[PDB]
Protein backbone atom coordinates (compact mmCIF):
# COMPACT_ATOMS: atom_id res chain seq x y z
CA UNK A 1 0.00 0.00 0.00
CA UNK A 2 2.69 2.24 -1.09
CA UNK A 3 0.78 4.39 -3.08
CA UNK A 4 -1.89 4.99 -0.05
CA UNK A 5 1.68 6.14 2.06
CA UNK A 6 2.27 8.47 -0.31
CA UNK A 7 -1.26 9.90 0.18
CA UNK A 8 -1.02 9.95 3.72
CA UNK A 9 2.66 11.83 3.67
CA UNK A 10 1.24 14.25 1.14
CA UNK A 11 -2.11 15.42 2.75
CA UNK A 12 0.15 15.51 5.98
CA UNK A 13 2.89 17.42 4.70
CA UNK A 14 0.37 19.82 2.28
CA UNK A 15 -2.85 19.32 3.10
CA UNK A 16 -2.59 20.29 7.11
CA UNK A 17 0.03 22.42 6.88
CA UNK A 18 -1.94 24.52 4.76
CA UNK A 19 -5.66 24.17 6.26
CA UNK A 20 -4.28 24.43 9.75
CA UNK A 21 -2.41 27.76 8.31
CA UNK A 22 -5.00 29.55 7.08
CA UNK A 23 -7.09 28.69 10.47
CA UNK A 24 -4.31 30.16 12.34
CA UNK A 25 -4.32 33.33 10.42
CA UNK A 26 -8.48 33.69 10.27
CA UNK A 27 -8.76 32.10 13.37
CA UNK A 28 -6.11 34.63 15.10
CA UNK A 29 -7.31 37.73 13.71
CA UNK A 30 -10.97 37.24 14.34
CA UNK A 31 -10.81 35.87 18.08
CA UNK A 32 -7.96 39.14 18.91
CA UNK A 33 -10.47 41.36 17.57
CA UNK A 34 -13.95 40.21 19.04
CA UNK A 35 -11.72 39.71 22.78
CA UNK A 36 -10.37 43.36 22.55
CA UNK A 37 -14.01 44.24 21.27
CA UNK A 38 -15.24 43.25 24.88
CA UNK A 39 -12.22 44.18 26.89
CA UNK A 40 -12.81 47.64 25.21
CA UNK A 41 -16.40 48.45 24.60
CA UNK A 42 -18.31 45.92 27.05
CA UNK A 43 -18.92 47.24 30.38
CA UNK A 44 -21.97 45.42 32.11
CA UNK A 45 -21.79 41.87 30.97
CA UNK A 46 -24.38 39.14 30.59
CA UNK A 47 -24.73 35.40 30.23
CA UNK A 48 -24.14 35.26 26.51
CA UNK A 49 -21.12 37.81 26.81
CA UNK A 50 -19.72 35.58 29.45
CA UNK A 51 -20.30 32.58 26.99
CA UNK A 52 -18.69 34.23 23.97
CA UNK A 53 -15.65 35.27 25.49
CA UNK A 54 -14.98 31.64 26.89
CA UNK A 55 -15.38 30.50 23.54
CA UNK A 56 -13.32 33.04 22.06
CA UNK A 57 -10.61 31.66 25.31
CA UNK A 58 -11.30 27.80 24.04
CA UNK A 59 -10.31 28.78 20.62
CA UNK A 60 -7.57 31.31 21.40
CA UNK A 61 -5.69 28.09 23.53
CA UNK A 62 -6.62 25.99 20.25
CA UNK A 63 -4.83 28.72 17.98
CA UNK A 64 -1.86 28.60 20.12
CA UNK A 65 -1.10 25.11 19.30
CA UNK A 66 -1.14 25.28 15.51
CA UNK A 67 2.66 26.39 15.19
CA UNK A 68 3.72 23.09 16.66
CA UNK A 69 1.39 21.14 14.80
CA UNK A 70 1.92 22.61 11.46
CA UNK A 71 5.86 22.03 12.44
CA UNK A 72 5.39 18.26 13.10
CA UNK A 73 3.24 17.51 9.82
CA UNK A 74 5.69 19.56 7.80
CA UNK A 75 8.58 17.79 9.32
CA UNK A 76 7.19 14.23 9.52
CA UNK A 77 7.79 13.58 13.07
CA UNK A 78 6.64 14.82 17.13
CA UNK A 79 9.83 16.53 18.36
CA UNK A 80 8.32 18.89 20.88
CA UNK A 81 8.57 16.26 24.02
CA UNK A 82 6.06 14.45 26.54
CA UNK A 83 4.65 18.14 28.11
CA UNK A 84 3.57 19.34 24.88
CA UNK A 85 2.36 16.14 23.46
CA UNK A 86 -0.15 16.26 27.27
CA UNK A 87 -0.80 20.20 26.60
CA UNK A 88 -1.60 20.22 23.07
CA UNK A 89 -3.78 16.77 23.00
CA UNK A 90 -5.57 18.45 25.98
CA UNK A 91 -6.23 21.64 24.23
CA UNK A 92 -7.32 20.15 20.88
CA UNK A 93 -9.91 17.96 22.24
CA UNK A 94 -10.93 20.87 24.98
CA UNK A 95 -11.55 23.02 22.05
CA UNK A 96 -13.86 20.94 19.86
CA UNK A 97 -16.19 19.53 23.13
CA UNK A 98 -16.31 23.28 24.93
CA UNK A 99 -16.96 24.66 21.77
CA UNK A 100 -20.58 23.01 20.66
CA UNK A 101 -21.39 23.81 25.08
CA UNK A 102 -20.72 27.37 24.99
CA UNK A 103 -22.85 27.41 21.72
CA UNK A 104 -25.59 25.05 23.73
CA UNK A 105 -25.93 27.38 26.67
CA UNK A 106 -26.14 30.72 24.33
CA UNK A 107 -28.76 29.07 23.01
CA UNK A 108 -30.55 28.20 25.78
CA UNK A 109 -29.84 31.86 27.13
CA UNK A 110 -31.51 33.63 23.81
CA UNK A 111 -34.56 31.14 24.93
CA UNK A 112 -34.97 32.06 28.15
CA UNK A 113 -34.24 35.76 27.17
CA UNK A 114 -37.38 35.63 24.07
CA UNK A 115 -39.59 34.37 27.26
CA UNK A 116 -38.41 36.67 29.85
CA UNK A 117 -36.22 39.61 28.75
CA UNK A 118 -36.00 41.24 32.22
CA UNK A 119 -33.74 38.37 33.32
CA UNK A 120 -35.19 38.01 36.39
CA UNK A 121 -34.38 33.83 36.65
CA UNK A 122 -31.28 32.88 38.51
CA UNK A 123 -30.54 30.66 35.46
CA UNK A 124 -29.93 34.37 33.76
CA UNK A 125 -27.52 35.86 35.97
CA UNK A 126 -24.39 36.90 34.67
CA UNK A 127 -22.72 34.91 38.14
CA UNK A 128 -24.61 31.72 37.01
CA UNK A 129 -23.17 32.20 33.06
CA UNK A 130 -19.63 32.43 35.03
CA UNK A 131 -20.83 28.99 37.40
CA UNK A 132 -21.88 26.85 34.19
CA UNK A 133 -18.65 28.58 32.03
CA UNK A 134 -16.28 27.03 34.81
CA UNK A 135 -18.93 23.42 34.89
CA UNK A 136 -18.40 23.43 30.98
CA UNK A 137 -14.85 23.59 31.32
CA UNK A 138 -14.46 20.81 34.01
CA UNK A 139 -16.80 18.95 32.12
CA UNK A 140 -14.62 18.32 28.72
CA UNK A 141 -11.68 18.61 31.19
CA UNK A 142 -12.76 15.36 32.78
CA UNK A 143 -14.57 13.93 29.37
CA UNK A 144 -10.33 13.95 27.74
CA UNK A 145 -8.88 12.55 30.58
CA UNK A 146 -8.97 9.15 29.59
CA UNK A 147 -7.46 10.24 26.05
CA UNK A 148 -4.84 11.74 28.52
CA UNK A 149 -4.65 8.76 31.09
CA UNK A 150 -4.05 6.53 27.79
CA UNK A 151 -1.39 8.65 26.42
CA UNK A 152 0.83 8.31 29.68
CA UNK A 153 1.00 4.67 29.77
CA UNK A 154 2.89 5.08 25.61
CA UNK A 155 6.41 5.82 25.76
CA UNK A 156 6.36 9.89 25.71
CA UNK A 157 9.39 10.26 27.44
CA UNK A 158 10.74 9.12 24.79
CA UNK A 159 9.96 12.64 23.45
CA UNK A 160 9.45 12.09 19.79
CA UNK A 161 6.09 10.14 20.59
CA UNK A 162 2.76 11.77 21.00
CA UNK A 163 0.05 9.05 19.38
CA UNK A 164 -3.65 9.24 18.69
CA UNK A 165 -5.72 7.15 20.48
CA UNK A 166 -7.76 6.98 16.60
CA UNK A 167 -4.94 5.19 14.93
CA UNK A 168 -2.98 3.90 18.40
CA UNK A 169 -4.06 1.37 21.38
CA UNK A 170 -6.42 -1.01 21.79
CA UNK A 171 -9.42 -0.40 19.64
CA UNK A 172 -11.98 -1.72 21.67
CA UNK A 173 -11.56 0.58 24.43
CA UNK A 174 -10.73 3.42 21.61
CA UNK A 175 -14.30 2.86 20.19
CA UNK A 176 -16.23 2.64 23.36
CA UNK A 177 -14.54 5.78 24.29
CA UNK A 178 -14.99 7.78 21.00
CA UNK A 179 -18.62 7.05 21.12
CA UNK A 180 -19.70 8.19 24.38
CA UNK A 181 -17.59 10.87 23.43
CA UNK A 182 -19.14 11.18 20.29
CA UNK A 183 -22.88 10.56 21.89
CA UNK A 184 -21.82 13.38 25.14
CA UNK A 185 -19.36 15.91 23.01
CA UNK A 186 -21.48 16.01 20.05
CA UNK A 187 -24.63 14.40 19.53
CA UNK A 188 -26.59 15.59 23.00
CA UNK A 189 -25.10 19.42 22.99
CA UNK A 190 -26.64 19.36 18.96
CA UNK A 191 -29.78 17.93 20.22
CA UNK A 192 -30.07 19.92 22.89
CA UNK A 193 -29.55 23.46 20.24
CA UNK A 194 -32.21 21.56 18.20
CA UNK A 195 -34.65 21.10 21.14
CA UNK A 196 -34.18 24.85 22.40
CA UNK A 197 -35.05 25.91 18.47
CA UNK A 198 -38.26 23.65 18.09
CA UNK A 199 -39.10 25.48 22.04
CA UNK A 200 -38.30 28.38 20.19
CA UNK A 201 -40.77 28.69 16.85
CA UNK A 202 -43.17 27.23 19.19
CA UNK A 203 -43.10 29.80 21.56
CA UNK A 204 -43.33 32.46 18.37
CA UNK A 205 -46.20 30.71 16.75
CA UNK A 206 -48.01 31.44 20.01
CA UNK A 207 -46.93 34.99 20.01
CA UNK A 208 -47.96 35.38 16.70
CA UNK A 209 -36.21 36.16 14.02
CA UNK A 210 -33.00 37.16 15.82
CA UNK A 211 -33.28 34.42 18.49
CA UNK A 212 -33.78 31.95 15.51
CA UNK A 213 -31.01 33.42 13.96
CA UNK A 214 -27.66 32.41 16.06
CA UNK A 215 -29.36 28.80 17.35
CA UNK A 216 -29.58 27.86 13.18
CA UNK A 217 -26.37 28.86 12.32
CA UNK A 218 -25.31 26.86 15.53
CA UNK A 219 -26.85 23.84 14.61
CA UNK A 220 -25.59 24.11 10.66
CA UNK A 221 -22.23 24.68 11.48
CA UNK A 222 -21.63 21.70 14.10
CA UNK A 223 -23.87 19.21 12.19
CA UNK A 224 -21.61 20.42 8.80
CA UNK A 225 -18.18 20.78 10.25
CA UNK A 226 -18.15 18.11 13.44
CA UNK A 227 -20.02 15.21 11.61
CA UNK A 228 -17.49 14.11 8.90
CA UNK A 229 -14.90 13.69 11.34
CA UNK A 230 -16.78 12.52 14.32
CA UNK A 231 -18.22 9.48 11.77
CA UNK A 232 -14.39 8.95 10.58
CA UNK A 233 -12.71 8.70 13.89
CA UNK A 234 -15.37 6.29 14.67
CA UNK A 235 -14.63 4.54 11.29
CA UNK A 236 -10.80 4.84 11.66
CA UNK A 237 -11.00 3.00 15.04
CA UNK A 238 -13.28 0.03 14.12
CA UNK A 239 -11.72 -0.45 10.86
CA UNK A 240 -8.63 -1.84 13.17
CA UNK A 241 -10.73 -3.98 14.98
CA UNK A 242 -4.45 -3.75 4.23
CA UNK A 243 -4.91 -0.64 1.63
CA UNK A 244 -8.32 -0.22 3.13
CA UNK A 245 -6.74 1.26 6.87
CA UNK A 246 -4.67 3.39 5.00
CA UNK A 247 -7.76 4.69 2.52
CA UNK A 248 -9.89 5.21 5.93
CA UNK A 249 -6.84 7.29 7.88
CA UNK A 250 -6.63 9.67 4.79
CA UNK A 251 -10.19 9.81 5.29
CA UNK A 252 -9.88 10.92 8.57
CA UNK A 253 -7.26 12.87 8.29
CA UNK A 254 -9.12 15.23 6.07
CA UNK A 255 -11.94 15.63 8.38
CA UNK A 256 -9.78 16.97 10.87
CA UNK A 257 -9.71 20.59 10.10
CA UNK A 258 -12.48 20.65 8.52
CA UNK A 259 -14.23 19.95 12.26
CA UNK A 260 -11.46 23.19 13.47
CA UNK A 261 -12.80 25.46 11.37
CA UNK A 262 -15.70 25.74 13.79
CA UNK A 263 -12.50 27.78 15.58
CA UNK A 264 -12.07 30.09 13.19
CA UNK A 265 -15.48 31.33 12.55
CA UNK A 266 -17.52 30.95 15.44
CA UNK A 267 -16.04 34.83 16.32
CA UNK A 268 -19.31 34.94 13.95
CA UNK A 269 -21.58 34.35 16.89
CA UNK A 270 -20.47 37.72 18.29
CA UNK A 271 -22.36 39.76 16.25
CA UNK A 272 -25.51 37.34 16.90
CA UNK A 273 -26.72 38.48 20.29
CA UNK A 274 -28.30 41.30 19.21
CA UNK A 275 -26.39 44.11 20.96
CA UNK A 276 -24.81 45.96 17.94
CA UNK A 277 -21.87 44.72 18.89
CA UNK A 278 -20.20 45.37 15.01
CA UNK A 279 -21.54 48.66 15.72
CA UNK A 280 -19.86 49.53 19.21
CA UNK A 281 -16.77 47.98 17.14
CA UNK A 282 -16.31 50.47 14.48
CA UNK A 283 -17.42 53.57 16.98
CA UNK A 284 -14.12 53.19 18.90
CA UNK A 285 -12.13 51.89 15.79
CA UNK B 1 -29.84 63.52 20.02
CA UNK B 2 -32.64 63.47 22.48
CA UNK B 3 -33.30 65.09 26.26
CA UNK B 4 -35.47 62.91 28.31
CA UNK B 5 -37.51 64.17 31.47
CA UNK B 6 -40.05 62.07 33.63
CA UNK B 7 -43.07 63.33 35.05
CA UNK B 8 -46.07 62.41 37.15
CA UNK B 9 -44.17 60.92 39.96
CA UNK B 10 -46.22 61.14 43.69
CA UNK B 11 -47.76 59.50 46.64
CA UNK B 12 -50.36 56.74 46.23
CA UNK B 13 -52.35 54.48 48.42
CA UNK B 14 -51.82 51.06 48.46
CA UNK B 15 -53.66 49.54 45.18
CA UNK B 16 -53.80 52.68 43.95
CA UNK B 17 -52.87 53.89 40.02
CA UNK B 18 -50.63 56.85 38.73
CA UNK B 19 -49.57 57.72 35.27
CA UNK B 20 -45.68 58.46 34.40
CA UNK B 21 -44.77 60.28 31.12
CA UNK B 22 -41.47 60.65 29.36
CA UNK B 23 -41.24 63.64 27.57
CA UNK B 24 -38.47 64.21 24.64
CA UNK B 25 -36.99 67.31 23.29
CA UNK B 26 -34.70 67.36 19.89
CA UNK B 27 -35.24 66.21 16.22
CA UNK B 28 -37.38 62.90 16.49
CA UNK B 29 -38.38 60.02 18.79
CA UNK B 30 -39.97 57.76 16.11
CA UNK B 31 -36.95 55.47 16.18
CA UNK B 32 -35.84 55.20 19.67
CA UNK B 33 -36.83 52.12 22.13
CA UNK B 34 -37.74 53.82 25.60
CA UNK B 35 -37.51 51.94 28.43
CA UNK B 36 -38.92 52.52 32.09
CA UNK B 37 -36.29 51.51 35.01
CA UNK B 38 -36.73 51.79 38.82
CA UNK B 39 -34.43 51.96 41.82
CA UNK B 40 -35.46 51.87 45.47
CA UNK B 41 -32.88 52.92 47.98
CA UNK B 42 -29.92 50.77 48.77
CA UNK B 43 -31.26 48.72 45.73
CA UNK B 44 -30.09 48.13 42.36
CA UNK B 45 -31.78 49.43 38.78
CA UNK B 46 -34.41 47.17 37.40
CA UNK B 47 -35.82 47.30 34.50
CA UNK B 48 -39.79 47.61 34.54
CA UNK B 49 -41.16 48.00 30.98
CA UNK B 50 -39.79 49.10 27.31
CA UNK B 51 -41.43 50.01 24.32
CA UNK B 52 -39.44 49.49 20.81
CA UNK B 53 -39.74 51.97 17.46
CA UNK B 54 -41.67 49.57 16.34
CA UNK B 55 -44.28 49.27 19.39
CA UNK B 56 -43.99 46.36 20.20
CA UNK B 57 -43.69 46.06 24.74
CA UNK B 58 -42.06 44.10 27.21
CA UNK B 59 -42.50 43.81 30.87
CA UNK B 60 -40.92 42.70 33.73
CA UNK B 61 -42.61 39.93 36.15
CA UNK B 62 -43.28 42.02 38.97
CA UNK B 63 -45.66 44.56 36.79
CA UNK B 64 -46.56 42.10 34.12
CA UNK B 65 -50.12 42.44 35.27
CA UNK B 66 -50.63 45.99 36.64
CA UNK B 67 -48.30 48.35 34.31
CA UNK B 68 -49.03 49.53 30.39
CA UNK B 69 -46.20 51.14 28.50
CA UNK B 70 -47.40 53.50 25.79
CA UNK B 71 -46.00 55.96 22.98
CA UNK B 72 -47.11 58.79 20.88
CA UNK B 73 -44.33 59.90 18.38
CA UNK B 74 -46.71 62.82 17.46
CA UNK B 75 -46.22 64.55 21.40
CA UNK B 76 -42.73 62.49 21.64
CA UNK B 77 -44.06 61.16 24.69
CA UNK B 78 -43.74 57.98 26.14
CA UNK B 79 -46.35 56.86 28.72
CA UNK B 80 -46.43 54.65 31.77
CA UNK B 81 -49.69 53.55 33.59
CA UNK B 82 -48.87 51.72 36.62
CA UNK B 83 -51.82 50.31 38.42
CA UNK B 84 -52.32 48.47 41.69
CA UNK B 85 -49.02 49.86 43.14
CA UNK B 86 -47.80 48.59 46.20
CA UNK B 87 -45.10 50.10 48.63
CA UNK B 88 -42.71 47.54 47.66
CA UNK B 89 -42.95 49.82 44.51
CA UNK B 90 -41.97 52.95 45.95
CA UNK B 91 -38.34 53.95 43.75
CA UNK B 92 -37.52 56.75 41.92
CA UNK B 93 -38.44 55.81 38.16
CA UNK B 94 -36.06 56.72 35.13
CA UNK B 95 -36.93 56.79 31.34
CA UNK B 96 -34.11 55.30 28.92
CA UNK B 97 -33.76 56.35 25.27
CA UNK B 98 -32.02 53.60 23.12
CA UNK B 99 -31.25 54.89 19.07
CA UNK B 100 -31.28 51.39 18.00
CA UNK B 101 -35.03 50.94 18.15
CA UNK B 102 -35.15 47.20 17.87
CA UNK B 103 -32.34 46.89 20.69
CA UNK B 104 -33.05 47.74 24.01
CA UNK B 105 -35.94 45.73 24.25
CA UNK B 106 -34.33 42.30 23.68
CA UNK B 107 -32.16 42.80 27.20
CA UNK B 108 -33.40 45.74 28.75
CA UNK B 109 -30.84 45.21 31.89
CA UNK B 110 -28.03 44.47 29.87
CA UNK B 111 -28.70 46.91 27.26
CA UNK B 112 -29.31 49.88 29.50
CA UNK B 113 -25.48 49.60 30.25
CA UNK B 114 -25.00 51.21 26.69
CA UNK B 115 -27.19 54.08 26.89
CA UNK B 116 -25.85 57.97 27.23
CA UNK B 117 -29.86 59.20 27.43
CA UNK B 118 -31.23 59.20 30.87
CA UNK B 119 -34.23 61.10 32.44
CA UNK B 120 -33.67 63.02 36.23
CA UNK B 121 -35.66 60.25 37.24
CA UNK B 122 -39.70 61.24 39.17
CA UNK B 123 -40.33 59.55 42.76
CA UNK B 124 -43.26 57.19 43.20
CA UNK B 125 -43.98 56.38 46.87
CA UNK B 126 -46.36 54.19 47.86
CA UNK B 127 -47.49 54.54 51.44
CA UNK B 128 -50.41 53.98 53.75
CA UNK B 129 -52.04 57.51 55.47
C1 LIG C 1 2.55 9.27 10.44
N1 LIG C 1 2.62 10.71 10.83
C2 LIG C 1 4.03 11.16 11.02
C3 LIG C 1 4.10 12.63 11.51
N2 LIG C 1 3.21 12.92 12.68
C4 LIG C 1 3.39 14.32 13.14
C5 LIG C 1 2.49 14.73 14.33
C6 LIG C 1 2.62 14.15 15.60
C7 LIG C 1 1.79 14.55 16.65
C8 LIG C 1 0.83 15.56 16.46
C9 LIG C 1 -0.03 15.99 17.59
C10 LIG C 1 0.57 16.31 18.82
C11 LIG C 1 -0.23 16.67 19.92
C12 LIG C 1 -1.61 16.82 19.77
C13 LIG C 1 -2.23 16.52 18.56
C14 LIG C 1 -3.73 16.57 18.43
O1 LIG C 1 -4.34 16.63 19.48
N3 LIG C 1 -4.35 16.50 17.21
C15 LIG C 1 -5.75 16.47 16.95
C16 LIG C 1 -6.58 15.62 17.71
C17 LIG C 1 -7.96 15.52 17.42
C18 LIG C 1 -8.51 16.25 16.36
C19 LIG C 1 -7.69 17.10 15.61
C20 LIG C 1 -6.31 17.21 15.88
C21 LIG C 1 -5.46 18.14 14.99
C22 LIG C 1 -4.64 17.34 14.00
O2 LIG C 1 -3.52 16.85 14.52
O3 LIG C 1 -4.95 17.16 12.83
C23 LIG C 1 -1.43 16.09 17.47
C24 LIG C 1 0.68 16.14 15.19
C25 LIG C 1 1.54 15.74 14.14
C26 LIG C 1 1.81 12.54 12.35
C27 LIG C 1 1.73 11.03 11.99
C1 LIG D 1 -5.84 18.34 33.22
C2 LIG D 1 -5.02 19.29 32.30
C3 LIG D 1 -3.98 18.50 31.46
C4 LIG D 1 -2.83 19.40 30.95
C5 LIG D 1 -3.36 20.46 29.95
C6 LIG D 1 -2.51 21.76 29.96
C7 LIG D 1 -3.41 23.03 29.91
C8 LIG D 1 -3.07 23.97 28.72
C9 LIG D 1 -1.59 24.30 28.68
C10 LIG D 1 -0.85 24.77 29.69
C11 LIG D 1 0.63 25.09 29.64
C12 LIG D 1 1.44 23.77 29.57
C13 LIG D 1 2.60 23.88 28.54
C14 LIG D 1 3.98 23.81 29.24
C15 LIG D 1 5.10 24.44 28.36
C16 LIG D 1 6.43 23.65 28.50
C17 LIG D 1 7.30 23.83 27.23
C18 LIG D 1 8.33 22.74 27.04
O1 LIG D 1 9.51 23.01 26.80
O2 LIG D 1 7.83 21.49 27.10
C19 LIG D 1 8.72 20.44 27.52
C20 LIG D 1 8.61 19.20 26.58
O3 LIG D 1 7.32 19.02 25.98
C21 LIG D 1 9.03 17.88 27.29
O4 LIG D 1 10.29 18.11 27.93
C1 LIG E 1 -19.83 29.91 46.02
C2 LIG E 1 -20.72 28.63 46.02
C3 LIG E 1 -21.43 28.44 44.65
C4 LIG E 1 -22.87 29.00 44.69
C5 LIG E 1 -22.97 30.41 44.04
C6 LIG E 1 -23.13 30.34 42.49
C7 LIG E 1 -23.53 31.71 41.88
C8 LIG E 1 -24.87 31.61 41.12
C9 LIG E 1 -25.91 32.54 41.69
C10 LIG E 1 -26.72 33.33 40.97
C11 LIG E 1 -27.79 34.27 41.49
C12 LIG E 1 -27.16 35.59 42.02
C13 LIG E 1 -27.17 36.72 40.95
C14 LIG E 1 -27.76 38.05 41.51
C15 LIG E 1 -28.18 39.05 40.39
C16 LIG E 1 -27.00 39.44 39.45
C17 LIG E 1 -27.47 39.99 38.07
C18 LIG E 1 -26.51 39.77 36.92
O1 LIG E 1 -25.31 39.85 37.13
O2 LIG E 1 -27.10 39.53 35.72
C19 LIG E 1 -26.42 39.92 34.49
C20 LIG E 1 -26.69 41.39 34.07
O3 LIG E 1 -27.48 41.48 32.86
C21 LIG E 1 -25.39 42.25 33.94
O4 LIG E 1 -24.41 41.88 34.93
C1 LIG F 1 -22.93 16.70 33.31
C2 LIG F 1 -23.77 17.03 32.04
C3 LIG F 1 -24.56 15.82 31.48
C4 LIG F 1 -26.09 15.99 31.67
C5 LIG F 1 -26.89 15.17 30.62
C6 LIG F 1 -27.66 16.11 29.65
C7 LIG F 1 -28.87 15.41 28.97
C8 LIG F 1 -29.96 16.43 28.52
C9 LIG F 1 -30.86 15.77 27.51
C10 LIG F 1 -30.47 15.19 26.35
C11 LIG F 1 -31.36 14.52 25.33
C12 LIG F 1 -31.28 15.23 23.96
C13 LIG F 1 -31.93 16.64 24.00
C14 LIG F 1 -33.48 16.58 24.14
C15 LIG F 1 -34.13 15.86 22.92
C16 LIG F 1 -33.93 16.66 21.60
C17 LIG F 1 -34.31 15.80 20.36
C18 LIG F 1 -34.38 16.62 19.09
O1 LIG F 1 -33.54 16.48 18.20
O2 LIG F 1 -35.42 17.46 19.02
C19 LIG F 1 -36.65 16.83 18.58
C20 LIG F 1 -37.86 17.80 18.72
O3 LIG F 1 -37.53 19.10 18.22
C21 LIG F 1 -38.42 17.87 20.16
O4 LIG F 1 -39.85 18.05 20.10
C1 LIG G 1 -9.42 27.90 30.19
C2 LIG G 1 -9.98 28.07 31.63
C3 LIG G 1 -10.80 29.38 31.77
C4 LIG G 1 -11.85 29.26 32.91
C5 LIG G 1 -13.04 30.14 32.61
C6 LIG G 1 -14.09 30.38 33.41
C7 LIG G 1 -15.27 31.27 33.08
C8 LIG G 1 -15.12 32.65 33.76
C9 LIG G 1 -13.84 33.42 33.31
C10 LIG G 1 -13.91 33.87 31.82
C11 LIG G 1 -14.31 35.36 31.68
C12 LIG G 1 -15.59 35.75 32.47
C13 LIG G 1 -15.78 37.28 32.44
C14 LIG G 1 -16.30 37.87 33.73
O1 LIG G 1 -16.03 37.38 34.82
O2 LIG G 1 -17.07 38.96 33.57
C15 LIG G 1 -16.41 40.20 33.86
C16 LIG G 1 -17.37 41.35 33.47
O3 LIG G 1 -16.77 42.21 32.49
C17 LIG G 1 -17.82 42.20 34.68
O4 LIG G 1 -18.87 43.06 34.22
C1 LIG H 1 -5.72 34.16 26.24
C2 LIG H 1 -5.82 32.67 25.81
C3 LIG H 1 -4.71 31.82 26.48
C4 LIG H 1 -4.01 30.89 25.45
C5 LIG H 1 -3.97 29.42 25.94
C6 LIG H 1 -2.68 29.11 26.74
C7 LIG H 1 -1.71 28.24 25.97
O1 LIG H 1 -0.59 28.66 25.67
O2 LIG H 1 -2.17 27.00 25.70
C8 LIG H 1 -1.66 26.38 24.49
C9 LIG H 1 -0.50 25.43 24.90
O3 LIG H 1 0.79 26.02 24.62
C10 LIG H 1 -0.65 24.04 24.23
O4 LIG H 1 0.56 23.29 24.42
C1 LIG I 1 -21.90 21.78 32.01
C2 LIG I 1 -23.37 21.58 32.45
C3 LIG I 1 -23.47 20.44 33.43
C4 LIG I 1 -24.59 19.81 33.82
C5 LIG I 1 -26.01 20.08 33.36
C6 LIG I 1 -26.88 20.48 34.57
C7 LIG I 1 -27.92 21.56 34.16
C8 LIG I 1 -27.48 22.97 34.64
C9 LIG I 1 -28.49 24.07 34.19
C10 LIG I 1 -28.56 24.18 32.65
C11 LIG I 1 -29.30 25.47 32.20
C12 LIG I 1 -28.39 26.66 32.11
O1 LIG I 1 -27.48 26.80 32.90
O2 LIG I 1 -28.66 27.52 31.11
C13 LIG I 1 -28.63 28.91 31.51
C14 LIG I 1 -28.23 29.75 30.27
O3 LIG I 1 -27.03 29.25 29.66
C15 LIG I 1 -28.06 31.24 30.61
O4 LIG I 1 -29.39 31.78 30.55
C1 LIG J 1 -15.26 0.07 30.35
C2 LIG J 1 -14.01 0.71 29.68
C3 LIG J 1 -13.29 1.64 30.63
C4 LIG J 1 -12.82 2.86 30.33
C5 LIG J 1 -12.90 3.57 29.00
C6 LIG J 1 -11.59 3.32 28.20
C7 LIG J 1 -11.00 4.62 27.60
C8 LIG J 1 -10.04 4.26 26.44
C9 LIG J 1 -9.51 5.50 25.68
C10 LIG J 1 -7.98 5.43 25.51
C11 LIG J 1 -7.56 4.63 24.26
C12 LIG J 1 -7.22 3.17 24.48
O1 LIG J 1 -7.20 2.39 23.55
O2 LIG J 1 -6.94 2.81 25.75
C13 LIG J 1 -5.66 2.15 25.93
C14 LIG J 1 -5.85 0.63 26.15
O3 LIG J 1 -6.30 0.40 27.50
C15 LIG J 1 -4.52 -0.15 25.89
O4 LIG J 1 -3.86 0.27 24.67
C1 LIG K 1 -24.16 18.31 28.15
C2 LIG K 1 -25.40 18.99 27.50
C3 LIG K 1 -26.03 20.01 28.42
C4 LIG K 1 -27.36 20.13 28.63
C5 LIG K 1 -28.10 21.11 29.51
C6 LIG K 1 -29.62 20.81 29.51
C7 LIG K 1 -30.45 22.12 29.48
C8 LIG K 1 -31.60 22.18 30.52
C9 LIG K 1 -31.63 23.55 31.27
C10 LIG K 1 -33.07 24.02 31.63
C11 LIG K 1 -33.48 25.30 30.84
C12 LIG K 1 -34.93 25.67 31.08
O1 LIG K 1 -35.28 26.17 32.14
O2 LIG K 1 -35.78 25.42 30.07
C13 LIG K 1 -37.17 25.25 30.44
C14 LIG K 1 -37.99 24.74 29.22
O3 LIG K 1 -39.23 25.47 29.08
C15 LIG K 1 -38.28 23.22 29.29
O4 LIG K 1 -37.11 22.52 28.85
C1 LIG L 1 -14.96 24.92 3.30
C2 LIG L 1 -14.54 23.44 3.09
C3 LIG L 1 -13.41 23.29 2.03
C4 LIG L 1 -12.29 22.34 2.51
C5 LIG L 1 -12.43 20.91 1.91
C6 LIG L 1 -13.16 19.95 2.89
C7 LIG L 1 -12.32 18.69 3.20
C8 LIG L 1 -13.10 17.38 2.87
C9 LIG L 1 -13.56 16.73 4.16
C10 LIG L 1 -14.10 15.51 4.29
C11 LIG L 1 -14.36 14.50 3.19
C12 LIG L 1 -15.59 13.63 3.57
C13 LIG L 1 -15.18 12.45 4.50
C14 LIG L 1 -16.23 11.31 4.47
C15 LIG L 1 -17.19 11.36 5.69
C16 LIG L 1 -18.45 10.45 5.54
C17 LIG L 1 -18.31 9.35 4.45
C18 LIG L 1 -18.50 7.93 4.94
O1 LIG L 1 -18.98 7.67 6.04
O2 LIG L 1 -18.11 6.98 4.08
C19 LIG L 1 -16.71 6.63 4.15
C20 LIG L 1 -16.58 5.21 4.74
O3 LIG L 1 -16.65 5.26 6.18
C21 LIG L 1 -15.28 4.50 4.28
O4 LIG L 1 -15.49 3.08 4.36
C1 LIG M 1 -8.12 13.74 -1.55
C2 LIG M 1 -8.17 12.41 -1.74
C3 LIG M 1 -9.38 11.52 -1.56
C4 LIG M 1 -8.96 10.03 -1.45
C5 LIG M 1 -9.69 9.28 -0.31
C6 LIG M 1 -9.72 7.75 -0.58
C7 LIG M 1 -10.94 7.01 0.04
C8 LIG M 1 -10.89 5.49 -0.29
C9 LIG M 1 -12.12 4.70 0.23
C10 LIG M 1 -11.85 3.22 0.41
O1 LIG M 1 -12.15 2.64 1.45
O2 LIG M 1 -11.29 2.61 -0.67
C11 LIG M 1 -10.23 1.68 -0.38
C12 LIG M 1 -9.45 1.36 -1.69
O3 LIG M 1 -10.32 0.72 -2.64
C13 LIG M 1 -8.20 0.49 -1.41
O4 LIG M 1 -7.57 0.14 -2.66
Amino acid sequence: CENWLALENILEKYYLSAFYGIEFIVGMLGNFTVVFGYLFCMKNWNSSNVYLFNLSISDLAFLCTLPMLIRSYATGNWTYGDVLCISNRYVLHANLYTSILFLTFISIDRYLLMKFPFREHILQKKEFAILISLAVWVLVTLEVLPMLTFITSTPIEKGDSCVDYASSGNPKYSLIYSLCLTLLGFLIPLSVMCFFYYKMVVFLKKRSNKPLRLVVLAVVIFSVLFTPYHIMRNVRIASRLGCSQKAINCLYILTRPLAFLNSAVNPIFYFLVGDHFRDMLFSKL
Amino acid sequence: EVQLVESGGGLVQPGGSLRLSCEASGYTLANYAIGWFRQAPGKEREGVSCISSGGSTVYSESVKDRFTISRDNAKKIVYLQMNSLQPEDTAVYYCAADPFGERLCIDPNTFAGYLETWGQGTQVTVSSL
